[PDB]
């Protein structure tokens, strides 16, 4: 399953995930593909920040959905 | 990121909250700049300078990615930090957008930040536009 992450450079990142993947684990994949350390990442879907412990299904994030990365200040 | 506006509200646009005494900083600045009345409507955040001139300036709420509060230390009241979706383009310049930073900061010099932060949150959640 492919999901997208838009960052504020305008770049779209494509990730390979399954609905059972925790947000922690998604953040790890971003560090793999982009170099950004998990601890500076924040992930937004709908308009609300996503919790580390929980899953993509828990938030109902399906095939082709878009999260938004926003770094910590 | 801000565009000119007359200040009037469009047909199905309602005023939610307004506040005097708000300054808008750019990214990590700490003296630019502006000082004035902030309006939140159902569709837009509108700024309007103290004694006019000019202004008004507004951004669409759909342009807001995320918001958060940031402490002033042992002061009185937090800054609201607003993260904006980027523009584009349009081919040629460019240069690199990574060395530019992409949020604005609202400071509330005459208070009312908590109330504003709450209203902004609810407008972000409800997306009434």
């Amino acid at each position: 399953m492919q999901i997208f992450v838009k960052t504020l450079t305008g770049k779209t990142i494509t990730l390979e995930v399954e609905p059972s993947d925790t947000i922690e684990n998604v953040k790890a994949k971003i560090q793999d593909k982009e170099g950004i350390p998990p601890d500076q990442q924040r992930l937004i879907f709908a308009g609300k920040q996503l919790e580390d412990g929980r899953t993509l299904s828990d938030y109902n994030i399906q095939k082709e959905s878009t999260l938004h990365l926003v770094l910590r200040l | 990121r801000f565009v000119w506006t007359s200040g009037l509200l469009e047909i199905n646009e309602t005023l939610v909250i307004q506040q005097r005494g708000v300054r808008i900083y750019d990214g990590e600045e700490k003296i630019k700049f502006d000082a004035g009345t902030l309006l939140l409507s159902t569709h837009r955040l509108i700024w309007r300078d103290q004694k006019n001139h000019e202004c008004c300036m507004a951004i669409l709420l759909s342009q807001i990615v995320f918001i958060e509060e940031q402490a002033a230390g042992i002061g009185k009241s937090a800054k609201i930090v607003v993260h904006l979706h980027p523009a584009p383009p349009n081919k040629e310049p460019g240069p690199f957008q990574s060395s530019k930073n992409s949020y604005i900061k609202l400071s509330f010099k005459e208070h009312g930040q908590i109330e504003f932060y709450r209203r902004l949150s609810e407008e972000m959640t409800q997306r009434r536009w």
